[PDB]
C-alpha cells in the first residue's frame, strides 16, 4: 500500500 | 616543492586548503566549502550553502510535493505531452531528503530518471536508490549510488548513468497517459 503521488509536468 | 601556494577560491567560505596553482583546479571542484547550486531541473540560478538548500525549495519552489516513505510511487502524468518537459518531486526517509527527477529530451523523445540526496558527497555513498517501470509481465528496473547535489545530475545525464527509455519503452508501461516509477531509497 505504499504511497503515490501525482506529479505534474514542471511549469 | 619550492612552488608558490595559492589559497582556495571558498577560502572566504571557510577554507583553511592551501595549494599549488597546479593542484588549485582539482581541489575546488571537489572542496566542501564550494556553494550548492538549485537542484530544480535552467530557469532558476540559485546558489547558497547545503542548510540553505531546504528553505530555498520550500519558498521558491512550493508546487514541489515531499512524500514520506523509503518504497513510494512516483506517478508522472502527461507524458505524451507535447515538448521536452520535467517531472520532480521530494523523497523524505533516514533522515534526509531526496530529490527525484523524470526529465524527457528531444531525441533523433528519451527519458531519464535519476535521484539526488539533499547532502554532501560523503553522505550519499550510505544510500542506494532503485528505479522501477512494472507493468503485465513486464519490468525495467535500474539501481546506483545516488548523485549529491554538491556534484548535480547534469554530467550523470549526459553519461546517461541513470534510468535511461525512450517513447517506444514509456508507452509499454504508460497508464491513462501516466508513467508510475517506483522509487525504492536505501542505506547501504
Ligand atoms: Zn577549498
Ligand atoms: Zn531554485
Amino acid at each position: 500500500p505504499k504511497p503515490t503521488c501525482m506529479v505534474p509536468p514542471m511549469p | 616543492a619550492n612552488s608558490v601556494l595559492f589559497p582556495c577560491k571558498y577560502a572566504s567560505s571557510g577554507c583553511e586548503i592551501t595549494l599549488p596553482h597546479t593542484e588549485k583546479a582539482d581541489h575546488e571542484e571537489l572542496c566542501e566549502f564550494r556553494p550548492y547550486s538549485c537542484p530544480c531541473p535552467a530557469s532558476c540560478k540559485w546558489q547558497g550553502s547545503l542548510d540553505a538548500v531546504m528553505p530555498h525549495l520550500m519558498h521558491q519552489h512550493k508546487s514541489i510535493t515531499t512524500l514520506q516513505g523509503e518504497d513510494i510511487v512516483f506517478l508522472a502524468t502527461d507524458i505524451n505531452l507535447p515538448g521536452a518537459v520535467d517531472w520532480v518531486m521530494m523523497q523524505s526517509c533516514f533522515g534526509f531528503h531526496f530529490m527525484l527527477v523524470l526529465e524527457k529530451q528531444e531525441k533523433y523523445q528519451q527519458f531519464f530518471a535519476i535521484v539526488q540526496l539533499i547532502g554532501t558527497r560523503k553522505q550519499a555513498e550510505n544510500f542506494a536508490y532503485r528505479l522501477e517501470l512494472n507493468g503485465h509481465r513486464r519490468r525495467l528496473t535500474w539501481e546506483a549510488t545516488p548523485r549529491s547535489i554538491h556534484e548535480g545530475i547534469a554530467t550523470a545525464i549526459m553519461n546517461s548513468d541513470c534510468l535511461v527509455f525512450d517513447t517506444s519503452i514509456a508507452q509499454l508501461f504508460a497508464e491513462n497517459g501516466n508513467l508510475g516509477i517506483n522509487v525504492t531509497i536505501s542505506m547501504c
